[PDB]
């Protein structure tokens, strides 16, 4: 898999849900061979209120079953770390993959944090 | 392997691949040199061979879609998600398909179809993702200037010979 990731901008709009959640078990086949799933937990949704999750609706994420084909890989090593995921919504199910941004909360300037929290919105209509 | 269907690596080295349809976005003739470029590019660095087929069943069947495709796997429109590949094995296995809604194109003023192609053989050939931003094998795309002084990282050597081993 091969990709050009997005702006976060992009990927804020383009998303369904900007979830803020912490991976909190290592990845394991669900119900289907071709999605690998990680155990999350949410704590703060920036965006898809077209879905609720409060703070435990959403409990998985989705992904590819390998990375050829796009799966995600992830590898910290603090579980209470926490991550901006801005994910799809396939059926009911947040997925993500290789190209999905997410990147740990911590890490983010003061700018993009407020552009989640506030200012990219006002740019995806248009 | 133990769940999903591959091998780790293709038991013969002359393989056969096939350029199923073509994207319009650029003209038949450079698709072909795109490929064959991008196939070239594992040639050199192992005792591989690749021979062109226009019938049948090739080992590695490249083609374009949009969207819903076959696979499991939908293309996501235009961006993000410009193409994947499978893992050497029987069937769909070592195929690779690319994303049309993406601007494909032979120079430094698009998508690079080489770039991405030579990218996705890799998977086809057995390689997995890079965390080494220079190599090759790193799943994002980086889009060089001057396609001429295009270079494998080392790690992807030493990542392909590990496996098919060096020219003999």
């Amino acid at each position: 898999c091969t990709c050009v990731p997005p702006h976060p901008q992009t990927a804020f709009c383009n998303s369904d849900l900007v979830i803020r959640a912490k991976f909190v078990g290592t990845p394991e086949v669900n119900q289907t061979t071709l999605y690998q799933r990680y155990e999350i937990k949410m704590t703060k949704m920036y965006k898809g209120f077209q879905a609720l999750g409060d703070a435990a609706d959403i409990r998985f994420v989705y992904t590819p079953a390998m990375e050829s084909v796009c799966g995600y890989f992830h590898r910290s090593h603090n579980r209470s770390e926490e991550f901006l995921i801005a994910g799809k919504l396939q059926d009911g199910l947040l997925h993500i993959t290789t190209c999905s941004f997410v990147a740990p909360w911590n890490s983010l300037s003061l700018a993009q944090r407020r552009g989640f929290t506030k200012t990219y919105t006002v740019g995806c209509e248009e | 392997f133990r769940t999903f269907p591959g091998i780790p690596k293709w038991r013969k080295t002359h393989l056969t691949y096939r350029i199923v349809n073509y994207t319009p976005d650029l003209p038949k003739d450079a698709v072909d040199s795109a490929v064959e470029k991008a196939l070239k590019v594992w040639e050199e660095v192992t005792p591989l061979t690749f021979s062109r087929l226009y019938e049948g069943e090739a080992d590695i069947m490249i083609s374009f879609a949009v969207r819903e495709h076959g696979d499991f796997y939908p293309f996501d429109g235009p961006g993000n998600v410009l193409a994947h590949a499978y893992a050497p094995g029987p069937g769909i296995n070592g195929d690779a398909h690319f994303d049309d809604d993406e601007q494909w194109t032979k120079d430094t003023t698009g998508t690079n179809l080489f770039l991405v192609a030579a990218h996705e053989i890799g998977h086809s050939l057995g390689l997995f993702h890079s965390a080494n931003t220079e190599a090759l094998m790193y799943p994002l795309y980086h889009s060089l200037t001057d396609l001429t002084r295009f270079r494998l990282s080392q790690d992807d050597i030493n990542g392909i010979q590990s496996l098919y081993g060096p020219p003999p």
